[PDB]
């Protein structure tokens, strides 16, 4: 049997339904997420980590002078100095006095470090969405397995086949672009490997830690040796990648709404909650039992005890029976004014039975249904003591769910008065138009 | 920190985040006098209360001077065809009941 | 690169391509590809067939 629904988008919340297979006994059915992740493809742009700035050994001519050549090398410098007559340990290196040459040439290259932390660039698009179901029906224990949130992929669990409904809304914490630094994930824009500004994110850029060409702009320039001392120095700005880890926000998982905790190995959107979720279940048609074999209850009256505001479990309730024989069927209340905590009742010859439920309401107007056969209830709830907890809400709030009875009273007061008392000046004037036309004639 | 209805979720340190949410407890009682029903309902909705009480104040204001618009115009054609003629005999039933002003002459 | 950021050095002179006016693309959202052709196929999405 094929029982078709729509379930919300929440994760710790079931799902309670009552199938109705004619000519059998209905099968209780809950439904439960226990996963929810949004899966992007993403596709690796560039990474970025601090440079490293090796110097060659420069070259020293007593009395000569020779140009570079301009050598394929990121960030690559030349600059020859003329006449610095060095020293070094024991006595003077060169003897051609006032006229020298010293090469100092020096480029940027990648940091030993840049295989642990480095700052992954990174374009998405949107992939899939896939979620864990938690299933029980009947007298069959909860199974579970993952399945995927499309309207067409069925998933075998147990006995039964369940196909997830693609999601109502489109919704992603990601931007079209994001920076992936070790643990967290930022939303971020891109120089595009071309550009960099030195300072800022993109002063080394290299597609693949493991590539060989590289793309670097440090300011990178040579200063003349003094002294007669031989040594290279330059000077040029910091690392962008080391002020990038200071001057950063807050990242994407501390920011993101509808309570979306973010990972990273696949980098999914873990547990949001935002739209609907349809449903379609294929329930085996061994666990339908007939319907001449079950109990038929009658003469039921419902009363309830305590009733309260909590956003957890807050009523109980009592309701007589009286049935024909022992045994056990299910309760439901298909309204969205309470939930019930319980699934189903053991029966006896004329006895009672406690149930347990939840409700946003002040008067509950809901009904319940067991062993085919329903039964109203109503009563009045008290707000709760407690302040703030540490669980969500069971229930879902409606537009008339803050209203009672002396607001509803004051209501219908203040506007059938009032439209009476037009209604009662509008046909005032109409009993003098007919007593005018009489006057004239 | 403002928890609503929807959640909070507060970290500190080097501890779990920890979330929790509002209850609808407020202070006021639904139940009673016309000053404890607008209380109760001014802690639970702060921003519709005072909305609604400005808009049935508003349409009450507004059907209240259409009506004595209506009523004054029924009053004085009720005297407009009896005062000008002094002779003419006015019924009692139009003296108190039908229109407020009372036979003389 | 034919993006208006990223440039190329041919030579000696510097050359940026900028961006394409049209942002039309032959492919549809699903395509098939059997040996050296494609075709713009829909899919059963492996759950059907």
């Amino acid at each position: 049997y094929e029982h078709t629904a729509v379930m919300p988008n929440k994760v710790g919340i079931p799902y309670k339904a009552l199938v109705e297979r004619p000519g059998y006994a209905p099968v209780h059915l809950q439904i439960q997420l226990v996963n929810t992740r949004i899966i992007p493809s993403t596709n690796l742009e560039y990474i970025t980590c601090k440079y490293k700035t090796k110097v060659p050994s420069p070259v020293v001519k007593c009395c000569g002078a020779t140009q570079c050549t301009s050598k394929p090398h990121p960030d690559y410098q030349c600059q020859v100095f003329s006449g610095v007559y060095p020293f070094m340990w024991g006595g003077a290196y060169c003897f051609c006095d006032t006229e020298n040459t010293q090469m100092s040439e020096a480029y940027v290259e990648r940091s030993e470090e840049c295989s642990i932390d480095h700052a992954k660039a990174y374009k998405v698009h949107t992939g899939t969405v896939q979620a864990m179901v938690n299933i029980t029906y009947g007298s069959v224990s909860w199974r579970s397995a993952d399945v995927y949130v499309n309207g067409e992929t069925p998933a075998k669990i147990g006995d039964a086949k369940l196909i997830i409904g693609p999601l109502s809304s489109a919704w992603s914490p990601f931007d079209n672009k994001v920076v992936v630094y070790g643990h967290e994930v930022y939303n971020y824009d891109f120089p595009e490997y071309g550009t960099g500004k030195a300072g800022s994110f993109g002063d080394l850029q290299s597609r693949t830690s493991t590539s060989n060409d590289l793309y670097a702009n440090t300011n990178l320039k040579l200063q003349r040796p003094q002294a007669g001392i031989v040594h290279t120095p330059f000077t040029q700005v910091p690392s962008g990648f080391e002020r990038w880890k200071k001057d950063k926000g807050a990242p994407l998982n501390d920011v993101a709404p509808f309570g979306c905790s973010i990972a990273l190995e696949p980098l999914r959107a873990e547990n949001c909650a935002v739209g609907s979720i349809p449903i379609s279940i294929d329930i085996p048609d061994a666990a339908f039992t007939r319907i001449s074999e079950t109990p038929t209850v009658s003469d039921l009256e419902c009363k309830i005890t305590e009733c309260t505001y909590a956003f957890d479990f807050g009523g109980i309730a009592t309701v007589a029976y009286k049935s024909s024989k022992a045994g056990n069927c299910p309760i439901h209340s298909p309204s969205g004014v309470a939930v019930i905590k319980e699934n189903d009742v053991t029966l006896a010859e004329s006895g009672s039975f406690t149930f347990h439920f939840s409700t946003a309401n002040i008067h509950p107007a809901f009904k319940l249904q067991v062993c085919t056969s329903a039964v109203t209830c109503k009563g009045d709830c008290k707000p709760p003591k407690d302040h703030i907890v540490d669980y969500p809400a069971q229930h879902t709030e409606s537009f008339t769910s803050a209203i009672s009875a002396t607001a509803w009273s004051w209501i219908k007061v203040l506007v059938g008065g009032t439209s009476a008392f037009i209604v009662l000046g509008l046909i005032a004037t109409a009993v003098v138009a007919l007593v005018l036309f009489f006057h004239r004639h | 920190f403002t928890v609503t209805g929807e959640g909070l979720e507060y970290t500190w340190g080097n501890h779990p985040p920890k979330r929790v949410w509002a209850q609808e407890s407020g202070e006021g009682n639904p139940h009673g006098w016309p000053h404890e029903v607008v209380v109760y309902y001014y802690n639970r909705y702060p921003l519709t209360t005072i909305i609604g009480l400005c808009t049935c104040v508003a349409i009450i204001m507004v059907s209240c001077v259409t009506s004595v618009w209506l009523l004054c115009r029924t009053r004085n054609l009720c005297i407009t065809p009896y005062k000008l003629a002094p002779n003419a005999q006015v019924p009692i039933l139009l003296a108190l009941l039908c229109c407020i002003k009372p036979t003389r002459a």
